[PDB]
Protein backbone atom coordinates (compact mmCIF):
# COMPACT_ATOMS: atom_id res chain seq x y z
CA UNK A 1 0.00 0.00 0.00
CA UNK A 2 1.03 4.03 -0.39
CA UNK A 3 1.09 4.37 3.35
CA UNK A 4 2.94 0.76 3.92
CA UNK A 5 5.77 2.10 1.46
CA UNK A 6 6.01 5.37 3.27
CA UNK A 7 6.29 3.70 6.58
CA UNK A 8 9.08 1.24 5.09
CA UNK A 9 10.61 4.73 3.32
CA UNK A 10 10.80 6.03 6.90
CA UNK A 11 12.87 2.70 8.06
CA UNK A 12 15.04 3.12 5.16
CA UNK A 13 15.80 6.66 6.01
CA UNK A 14 16.33 5.81 9.93
CA UNK A 15 19.07 3.11 8.88
CA UNK A 16 20.25 5.52 6.06
CA UNK A 17 20.57 8.10 8.87
CA UNK A 18 22.29 5.63 10.94
CA UNK A 19 24.89 4.08 8.53
CA UNK A 20 25.58 7.93 7.63
CA UNK A 21 26.29 8.58 11.47
CA UNK A 22 28.18 5.51 12.02
CA UNK A 23 30.62 6.27 8.99
CA UNK A 24 31.04 9.66 9.78
CA UNK A 25 32.13 8.98 13.79
CA UNK A 26 34.02 6.20 13.05
CA UNK A 27 35.80 8.67 10.18
CA UNK A 28 36.59 11.08 12.71
CA UNK A 29 37.92 8.29 15.15
CA UNK A 30 40.03 7.09 13.01
CA UNK A 31 41.18 10.51 11.79
CA UNK A 32 41.83 11.81 15.63
CA UNK A 33 43.40 8.59 16.63
CA UNK A 34 45.71 9.07 13.22
CA UNK A 35 46.62 12.64 14.46
CA UNK A 36 47.79 11.25 18.27
CA UNK A 37 49.88 8.67 16.12
CA UNK A 38 51.07 11.45 14.12
CA UNK A 39 52.17 14.25 16.48
CA UNK A 40 53.12 11.59 18.97
CA UNK A 41 55.54 10.18 16.69
CA UNK A 42 56.48 13.95 16.21
CA UNK A 43 57.24 14.44 19.79
CA UNK A 44 59.16 11.15 20.71
CA UNK A 45 61.03 11.38 17.82
CA UNK A 46 62.07 15.30 18.10
CA UNK A 47 62.95 14.25 22.21
CA UNK A 48 65.26 11.76 21.11
CA UNK A 49 67.08 13.43 18.50
CA UNK A 50 67.91 16.51 20.56
CA UNK A 51 69.13 13.48 23.61
CA UNK A 52 71.71 12.63 20.91
CA UNK A 53 72.29 15.67 20.22
CA UNK A 54 73.23 17.15 23.82
CA UNK A 55 74.70 13.56 24.59
CA UNK A 56 76.94 14.33 21.54
CA UNK A 57 77.89 18.14 23.19
CA UNK A 58 79.24 16.68 26.37
CA UNK A 59 81.29 14.35 24.66
CA UNK A 60 83.06 16.39 22.93
CA UNK A 61 83.24 18.93 25.57
CA UNK A 62 84.47 15.64 27.90
CA UNK B 1 70.52 27.56 43.74
CA UNK B 2 68.52 26.28 41.28
CA UNK B 3 67.49 29.54 40.18
CA UNK B 4 71.16 30.82 40.01
CA UNK B 5 71.89 27.45 37.70
CA UNK B 6 69.36 28.30 35.55
CA UNK B 7 70.37 31.54 34.72
CA UNK B 8 74.18 30.47 34.58
CA UNK B 9 72.80 27.64 32.30
CA UNK B 10 70.19 29.61 29.72
CA UNK B 11 71.59 33.33 30.00
CA UNK B 12 72.24 34.57 26.35
CA UNK B 13 72.43 37.72 24.99
CA UNK B 14 69.86 38.49 21.95
CA UNK B 15 72.14 39.68 19.00
CA UNK B 16 69.53 40.03 15.99
CA UNK B 17 67.14 41.80 18.28
CA UNK B 18 69.66 44.25 19.72
CA UNK B 19 71.25 45.16 16.14
CA UNK B 20 74.72 44.64 16.93
CA UNK B 21 75.00 41.79 13.80
CA UNK B 22 75.43 37.89 15.38
CA UNK B 23 78.47 36.26 17.38
CA UNK B 24 76.84 34.24 20.16
CA UNK B 25 79.83 34.67 22.58
CA UNK B 26 78.74 32.69 25.62
CA UNK B 27 80.10 33.21 29.13
CA UNK B 28 82.60 32.51 31.16
CA UNK B 29 81.57 31.51 34.81
CA UNK B 30 83.06 32.43 38.21
CA UNK B 31 81.99 30.94 40.79
CA UNK B 32 82.78 31.65 44.23
CA UNK B 33 80.93 29.47 47.47
CA UNK B 34 81.56 30.32 50.87
CA UNK B 35 80.21 27.59 52.93
CA UNK B 36 78.26 25.43 50.43
CA UNK B 37 77.62 22.66 52.86
CA UNK B 38 77.86 19.34 50.47
CA UNK B 39 74.36 18.84 49.10
CA UNK B 40 74.66 22.68 47.30
CA UNK B 41 78.10 21.80 45.98
CA UNK B 42 77.13 18.76 44.50
CA UNK B 43 73.80 20.11 42.81
CA UNK B 44 76.14 22.68 41.23
CA UNK B 45 79.01 20.70 39.56
CA UNK B 46 76.64 18.20 38.78
CA UNK B 47 74.44 20.97 37.05
CA UNK B 48 77.72 22.42 35.63
CA UNK B 49 79.09 19.26 34.07
CA UNK B 50 75.60 18.07 32.79
CA UNK B 51 75.56 21.78 30.73
CA UNK B 52 79.24 21.66 29.98
CA UNK B 53 80.45 24.25 31.78
CA UNK B 54 83.54 23.19 33.54
CA UNK B 55 85.65 24.11 30.43
CA UNK B 56 84.39 27.70 30.80
CA UNK B 57 84.31 28.25 34.89
CA UNK B 58 86.55 28.86 37.43
CA UNK B 59 85.62 27.51 40.74
CA UNK B 60 86.78 29.26 44.54
CA UNK B 61 84.86 27.01 46.49
CA UNK B 62 84.95 27.08 50.27
CA UNK B 63 83.08 24.20 51.75
CA UNK B 64 80.78 24.51 55.44
CA UNK B 65 83.93 22.51 57.48
CA UNK B 66 86.83 24.98 56.15
CA UNK B 67 88.08 27.23 58.65
CA UNK B 68 85.74 30.67 58.91
CA UNK B 69 87.94 33.71 58.02
CA UNK B 70 89.45 32.56 54.56
CA UNK B 71 85.48 33.51 53.61
CA UNK B 72 87.16 36.93 53.80
CA UNK B 73 89.70 36.66 51.00
CA UNK B 74 87.31 34.34 48.70
CA UNK B 75 85.27 36.81 46.81
CA UNK B 76 87.96 39.58 46.40
CA UNK B 77 90.15 36.71 44.72
CA UNK B 78 86.86 35.56 43.00
CA UNK B 79 86.26 38.96 41.47
CA UNK B 80 90.42 39.52 40.82
CA UNK B 81 89.83 36.69 38.39
CA UNK B 82 86.80 37.94 36.89
CA UNK B 83 88.33 41.52 36.25
CA UNK B 84 91.36 40.23 34.75
CA UNK B 85 89.36 38.19 32.51
CA UNK B 86 86.97 40.78 31.16
CA UNK B 87 89.24 43.67 31.48
CA UNK B 88 92.78 41.82 30.05
CA UNK B 89 91.38 38.91 27.60
CA UNK B 90 87.58 40.66 26.58
CA UNK B 91 85.69 38.09 28.17
CA UNK B 92 81.77 38.21 29.49
CA UNK B 93 82.22 36.78 32.78
CA UNK B 94 79.15 36.21 34.78
CA UNK B 95 79.90 35.87 38.57
CA UNK B 96 78.21 33.97 40.83
CA UNK B 97 78.44 34.94 44.77
CA UNK B 98 77.04 32.29 46.72
CA UNK B 99 75.52 32.93 50.14
CA UNK B 100 76.98 36.56 51.03
CA UNK B 101 75.67 36.06 54.67
CA UNK B 102 77.95 33.86 55.57
CA UNK B 103 80.63 36.14 54.22
CA UNK B 104 79.14 38.68 56.22
CA UNK B 105 79.07 36.79 59.66
CA UNK B 106 82.58 35.34 58.81
CA UNK B 107 83.48 39.71 59.03
CA UNK B 108 81.37 40.19 62.11
CA UNK B 109 83.82 37.48 63.85
CA UNK B 110 86.59 39.21 62.62
CA UNK B 111 85.25 42.49 63.66
CA UNK B 112 84.20 41.67 67.23
CA UNK B 113 87.50 40.05 67.98
CA UNK B 114 88.61 43.43 67.71
CA UNK B 115 86.16 45.18 69.99
CA UNK B 116 85.19 47.23 67.43
CA UNK B 117 81.76 49.07 67.73
CA UNK B 118 79.00 47.55 65.63
CA UNK B 119 75.90 48.96 63.10
CA UNK B 120 72.93 47.52 63.94
CA UNK B 121 72.83 43.47 65.29
CA UNK B 122 76.29 43.25 65.99
CA UNK B 123 77.50 43.53 62.31
CA UNK B 124 80.45 46.12 62.21
CA UNK B 125 80.26 49.68 61.42
CA UNK B 126 82.20 49.50 58.26
CA UNK B 127 79.87 46.55 56.51
CA UNK B 128 78.87 48.77 54.03
CA UNK B 129 82.03 49.42 52.64
CA UNK B 130 83.11 46.04 52.99
CA UNK B 131 80.14 44.97 50.71
CA UNK B 132 80.61 47.95 48.67
CA UNK B 133 84.16 47.14 47.99
CA UNK B 134 82.75 43.46 46.83
CA UNK B 135 80.18 44.35 44.59
CA UNK B 136 80.92 47.63 43.24
CA UNK B 137 83.75 45.62 41.27
CA UNK B 138 81.60 44.77 38.27
CA UNK B 139 80.33 46.64 35.13
CA UNK B 140 81.52 47.54 32.18
CA UNK B 141 84.08 49.79 30.68
CA UNK B 142 84.77 52.10 27.94
CA UNK B 143 86.20 50.98 24.25
CA UNK B 144 86.91 47.73 25.90
CA UNK B 145 85.06 44.49 24.72
CA UNK B 146 84.59 43.24 28.85
CA UNK B 147 81.55 43.12 31.29
CA UNK B 148 81.49 41.69 34.92
CA UNK B 149 77.91 40.62 35.54
CA UNK B 150 77.43 39.90 39.27
CA UNK B 151 74.66 37.46 40.47
CA UNK B 152 74.62 36.97 44.41
CA UNK B 153 72.79 34.55 46.60
CA UNK B 154 71.96 35.97 49.57
CA UNK B 155 69.80 34.16 52.91
CA UNK B 156 67.49 36.68 54.33
CA UNK B 157 67.37 35.34 57.88
CA UNK B 158 64.27 35.47 59.25
CA UNK B 159 63.35 36.27 55.43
Amino acid sequence: SKLEAILSQEVEAEIQALLQEAEAKAEAVKREAEEKAKALLQARERALEAQYRAALRRAESA
Amino acid sequence: NEIAAQIARQATVRPDLSGEGEKEEPFAVVFAAMGITQRELSYFIQEFERTGALSRSVLFLNKADDPTIERILTPRMALTVAEYLAFEHDYHVLVILTDMTNYCEALREIGAAREEIPGRRGYPGYMYTDLATIYERAGVVEGKKGSVTQIPILSMPDD
